[PDB]
């Protein structure tokens, strides 16, 4: 979704540096921390807030 | 990481009971397994050939090893070129995780 | 082993040569028994390719066989196969119709070729057309068998890339005469690209009707394969100035240096055959079924550093292709060189030769520059993954040089976005022109530096 | 006033017949002078010794069209190549009359070879007629030849085209193995039923007895095969109430030459209505150049409508094959091949007789147990 | 009104240039004047470019 729209690509170019292969691992690293965004789906991020 | 561990394992929560209640209406049984790796499935190129390749849970339906895919399946334009969906049942959004 | 060259050919390259060629060459021998006949012929029909071929049999045993050719005849070629299949003798083609290309081999055949598929040189020929963003394309190919792997093949490269081809439907031809309803699929094509697959005889019949439908235009461009370009000599007056074509006969590599990295394949798989395996002669006794062949063996091969290797199909890895044009002088020049499996190319400055035949005057290609600004010209390499300037950035040159030692550089082509990119965009919506896009290498916007801008 | 033709043939029995149909290709053409000259040459056991004996004799005799046929080799290949291809030097049509392998379709390796009887690629333009009649739209393609069989493969997929359908499972494997089963036992996951088959008989043989030893013979399992999967000792493990086909004049060889030969005579006689008769020279004897107008005398021989003989109504493609041949569809009615059917040209007519399938009644098997 | 270029027509019978100039139409609606004559090769020849 990031890789098809034109003006999205530069976030990716951030992204490829950065991304995950769990949703757990990254919220472990967001809540310590580690990470400092998280963009996902709104559902399993509202579920977990 | 695991090179090779598959335990017999409990599955539960929201898409295994909408899941139930699909076998409770339409008559079927089924078997559930999981995906043999962490990802939903994008297109990618493999390494030589000039092909590309779909992974994950449609690189386990393509490949005839599944044949029908109950989990938080994101539609977009690229799947529904080559698989058919459903209508859904629930809808989101995108949106950021802060502290 | 007993290793035989035979040539057949007509322009008169003389044989000791190739006894010269065997002297200093293989100095670390690995074989114990290295043994090389060279003959010459000026004849090419099957009966001196069965006689002589069973005299060299008789003739000590012989285990390896080179053919060459100067001609145009690809059912040699054919025979050849056969020959390989029932004498149970690896044999290699070199060159002229020796070396065209056949499609389906045996599993007893041992016969190998120099030359690239219509699938590989149809890949050498997308990878043009992606490198120049040629995506609206067509296809036109008569009945010359073949076709039908070949579309299939250019449905399935499509399928499986990044590139998005817009392709137009494959427009076929009934006969090679001028028919009512080909003349009709013809009249269809808006695009500017053609593929055209045809024969050397059909090209001219296919060309007129293209001046006679007005096909050979300034923006439309024309690619063909190798067999419709054959000899360098016989180019008939029917073919636009501005064809690209795509065939592997260099100017560079001769007959012997060929030859000499074809001797070489064969003294190196018999010699890692003989780590394998103790009896490596195993020849057929007289014309009037052994197990350990090469055929199964010689996968890859690295000869004086180059790799030369096969496939199960019976093909080159690495065949040496030369993308050619047709110049205004009617003449075909060594334009592209392929690389180590990438392709390369000489003029990222793409000329126009906007005149195909005579007189084809217009004035609808302008040359643009342009310099790198921070809100305007963004100026990034292109995504390596795709090899595609995805569709806000548009392609672009700069003449990066390479050293300052000398002046040389390369047109390296890249992709721009910003602001004026848009704008540029939108006026050639609007006007409705061919534009050129190039960065500037003098430097700044611009000062009369004592009277020069 | 000559004309040359050369005969390379199995049996001396049937040259008196082919030199009978020389002769009558003249009887009923009138009064014009030309004439037509016969050389046969028979088996030999040696393949490169046949081509030497078939290239001194026939380009120094000047041929203009070769028939050649041999059927009783006991050699498996069934190779009539290297006549083709020496007389394909010189671009001289060889017209197989026995053979059918689908090796001679691609006319980029045989450049001037015809051919009257039909290769069994075109079987497969039967098998998706089937699938019109039974209402079978989900099929199970299992090849084991991969020399021919990569071609009838295209041929199904070029006639599931226009359907925009496919098979739910297509494999192929090694010509010659042994241990199969691993293929049957993926293939019996699938929910469709209705199985097609294109093998040779030693693999045959193999898949018949690993179809038989799994148990995958009994309902539901409909087979269709061809001509190679019914002959030999495959027609001995052949599982019951087998669908397959048979060649309408294709094991009688003599009737079938002298159709060729009346389509050989009328081609010569609508060939010298144009000009420009040239002759393929002594090419054996230091004549590199070939003959001139091949390509055109080819496609004089390409659309070439007939409509007497034995088989009649016979017209090339434009690859040069048999159009609209007739198949009998043939049944294996407890281990007899019992005719139930006939096809034409266009469409499959069914006769009188019962069509007992591999499973249980005489129903139609609607084999699409849906999981 | 959304107007295209003012597409001449020299002769019918050149087939190359003219043809280029009605291979730029693609717009739906066409207005045509020409004489008697030559309405028949005009339309002839749009028949075959669809
Ligand atoms: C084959 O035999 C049939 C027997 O009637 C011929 O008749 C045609 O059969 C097809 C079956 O689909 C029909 O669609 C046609 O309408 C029939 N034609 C007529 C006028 O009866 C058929 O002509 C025979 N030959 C061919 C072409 O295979
Ligand atoms: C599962 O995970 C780890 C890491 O992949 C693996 O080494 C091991 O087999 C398993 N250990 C646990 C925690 O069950
Ligand atoms: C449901 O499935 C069972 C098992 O196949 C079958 O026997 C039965 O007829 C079906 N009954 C219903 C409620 O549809
Ligand atoms: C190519 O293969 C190697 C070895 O399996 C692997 O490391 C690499 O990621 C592959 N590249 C791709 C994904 O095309
Ligand atoms: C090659 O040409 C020469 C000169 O004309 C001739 O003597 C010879 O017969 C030809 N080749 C052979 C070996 O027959
Ligand atoms: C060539 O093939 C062999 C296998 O026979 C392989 O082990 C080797 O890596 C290859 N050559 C090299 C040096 O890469
Ligand atoms: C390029 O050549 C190198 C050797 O210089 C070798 O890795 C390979 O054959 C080629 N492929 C790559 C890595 O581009
Ligand atoms: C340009 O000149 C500089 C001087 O330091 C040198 O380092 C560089 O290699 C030269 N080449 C280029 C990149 O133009
Ligand atoms: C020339 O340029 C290349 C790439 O910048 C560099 O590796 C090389 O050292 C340069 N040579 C000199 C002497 O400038
Ligand atoms: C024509 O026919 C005879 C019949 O025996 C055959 O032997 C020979 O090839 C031909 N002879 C002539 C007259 O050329
Ligand atoms: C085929 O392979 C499987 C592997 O388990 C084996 O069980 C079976 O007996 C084999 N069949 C034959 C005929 O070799
Ligand atoms: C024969 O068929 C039955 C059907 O249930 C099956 O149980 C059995 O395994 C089959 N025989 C063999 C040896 O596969
Ligand atoms: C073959 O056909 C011919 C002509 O009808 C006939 O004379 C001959 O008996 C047939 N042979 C058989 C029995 O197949
Ligand atoms: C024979 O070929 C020549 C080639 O130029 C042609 O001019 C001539 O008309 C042809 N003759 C006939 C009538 O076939
Ligand atoms: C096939 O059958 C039709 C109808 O009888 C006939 O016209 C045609 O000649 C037959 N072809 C053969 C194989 O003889």
């Amino acid at each position: 979704y990031f890789r098809r729209q034109v003006e999205l690509s530069t976030m990716y170019r951030h992204m490829e540096k950065h991304n995950y292969e769990s949703a757990a691992e990254a919220i472990q690293a967001v809540r310590d921390n580690k990470l400092h965004a998280f963009i996902w789906d709104s559902a399993v991020l509202e579920f977990e807030a | 990481g695991s090179p090779r561990h598959t335990v017999p394992q409990c599955c539960y929560g929201f898409c295994i009971d909408l899941l139930i209640k699909l076998a409770r209406t339409m008559n079927f049984t089924y078997e559930v397994h999981l995906v043999a790796d962490g990802k939903f499935g994008t297109q990618e190129r493999v390494n030589n050939s000039n092909k590309k390749e779909w992974n994950g849970m449609m690189g386990e339906l393509l490949s005839g090893q599944a044949d029908m895919i109950v989990a938080p399946l994101t539609i977009n334009n690229e799947r529904a070129q080559y698989i058919e969906f459903s209508k859904p049942f629930k809808y989101q959004g995108l949106t950021i995780l802060v502290k | 082993l007993n290793i035989a060259v035979l040539l057949g050919h007509s322009h008169d390259v003389t044989e000791r040569e190739l006894r010269n060629l065997w002297g200093p060459e293989q100095a670390t021998g690995l074989p114990l028994d290295v043994n090389v006949v060279a003959l010459l012929m000026n004849r090419t029909d099957p009966k001196s390719l069965i006689t002589h071929v069973c005299d060299l049999m008789s003739g000590a045993r012989i285990h390896g066989l080179v053919f060459g050719d100067d001609t145009d005849q690809e059912a040699v070629a054919q025979m050849l196969d056969f020959i390989s299949s029932q004498t149970f003798i690896p044999i290699l083609g070199i060159a002229g119709g020796a070396s065209m290309i056949m499609a389906d081999k045996d599993p007893t055949s041992t016969f190998f070729q120099f030359g690239a598929s219509i699938q590989q040189q149809a890949t050498v020929m997308l990878k043009i057309m992606q490198d120049y963003d040629w995506h609206v394309f067509s296809l036109v190919t008569t009945i010359f068998p073949g076709y039908r792997d070949f579309i299939s093949f250019i449905k399935t490269t499509v399928d499986n890339s990044f590139v998005g081809w817009d392709m137009q439907n494959v427009i076929t031809l009934d006969t090679s005469f001028e028919d009512a309803k080909t003349q009709v699929q013809l009249k269809k094509i808006h695009s500017s690209v053609i593929l055209l697959y045809c024969s050397k005889d059909e090209a001219v019949l296919i060309l007129s009707e293209a001046r006679s439908l007005g096909l050979t235009g300034y923006d439309f461009f024309w690619i063909v394969p190798s067999l419709v370009s054959g000899n360098t000599e016989l180019i008939p007056k029917e073919f636009p100035s501005g064809l690209i074509s795509v065939s592997y006969d260099d100017w560079d590599y001769s007959l012997e240096a060929r030859v000499r990295d074809g001797l070489g394949i064969l003294t190196t798989a018999a010699s890692s055959m003989l780590e394998k395996f103790s009896y490596i002669p195993e020849a057929k006794a007289s014309c009037y079924t052994p197990l350990h062949t090469l055929h199964q063996f010689m996968v890859n091969v690295t000869w004086d550093g180059k790799d030369l290797s096969f496939t199960e199909e019976g093909y080159q890895v690495h065949p040496r292709l030369v993308v050619i044009v047709l110049n205004k002088d009617r003449e075909w020049e060594k334009v592209g060189k392929w690389e180590n499996q990438t392709l390369s190319l000489r003029h990222a400055v793409w000329p126009r030769y906007k005149s195909f035949s005579d007189c084809e005057p217009d004035d609808n290609h302008l040359s643009i520059v342009t310099l790198e600004e921070a809100p305007f010209v963004i100026v990034e390499d292109i995504d390596p993954l795709t090899e595609t300037c995805v569709r806000n950035t548009v392609p672009c040159r700069k003449f990066v040089k390479i050293n300052n030692s000398t002046n040389e550089g390369m047109n390296v082509k890249k992709c721009c976005k910003g602001f004026c990119i848009d704008i540029l965009k939108k006026l050639s919506r609007t006007v409705k022109f061919t534009y050129d896009l190039y960065l500037v290498t003098n430097g700044k916007h611009g000062k009369k530096v004592n009277n020069v801008w | 006033k000559i004309v040359n033709i050369g005969a390379v043939l199995s049996t001396r029995k049937h040259e008196q017949m082919f030199r009978e149909a020389v002769n009558q290709a003249n009887k009923r053409h009138g009064s014009w002078k030309i004439q037509l000259n016969a050389t046969s040459v028979t088996h030999k056991p040696n393949a490169i010794q046949m081509a030497l004996s078939v290239c001194e004799d026939l380009i120094s005799s000047q041929v203009y069209a070769i028939l050649v046929s041999h059927p009783p080799t006991p050699n498996d290949h069934f190779t009539p190549t290297p006549v083709s291809y020496t007389a394909g030097f010189y671009r001289i049509p060889v017209l197989g009359l026995t053979t059918r392998m689908s090796i001679y379709s691609d006319k980029s390796i045989h450049l001037s070879f015809l051919r009257t009887v039909p290769p069994y690629s075109h079987q497969s333009s039967v098998w998706f007629e089937m699938m019109r009649v039974y209402n079978w739209n989900h099929i199970i393609l299992l090849v084991s030849d991969d020399h021919e069989g990569r071609a009838a493969q295209k041929r199904l997929e070029t006639l599931l085209e226009e359907r925009e359908s496919k098979a739910e499972k297509v494999l192929q494997f090694d010509p010659g193995t042994k241990n199969v089963t691993a293929l049957l036992m993926e293939a019996r996951e699938l929910e469709a039923r209705v199985i097609i088959l294109s093998a040779s008989e030693d693999d045959a043989a193999t898949v018949y007895r690993a179809a038989a030893m799994l148990n995958m013979t009994g309902s539901g399992y409909v087979w269709l095969v061809g001509e190679r999967e019914i002959s030999g000792n495959a027609l001995r493990y052949a599982p019951d109430g087998i669908i397959g086909l048979q060649l309408i004049n294709g094991k009688n060889e003599s009737a079938h030459i002298s159709d060729a030969v009346g389509v050989v005579a009328q081609a010569v006689h609508e060939l010298l209505e144009k000009e420009n008769i040239t002759d393929p020279p002594r090419g054996c004897v230091g004549n590199t150049n070939i003959w001139k107008t091949g390509p055109l005398f080819k496609r004089v021989l390409m659309s070439s409508k007939y409509a007497d003989g034995v088989t009649g109504r016979v017209e090339f493609n434009e690859d040069g094959d048999r159009k609209f041949a007739n198949y009998s569809i043939m049944n294996l009615q407890n281990r007899k091949l019992v005719q139930v059917g006939i096809y034409n040209g266009t469409h499959v007519i069914p006769n009188d007789r019962k069509i007992i399938w591999p499973g249980g009644e005489t129903e139609k098997p609607r084999g699409y147990q849906m999981s």
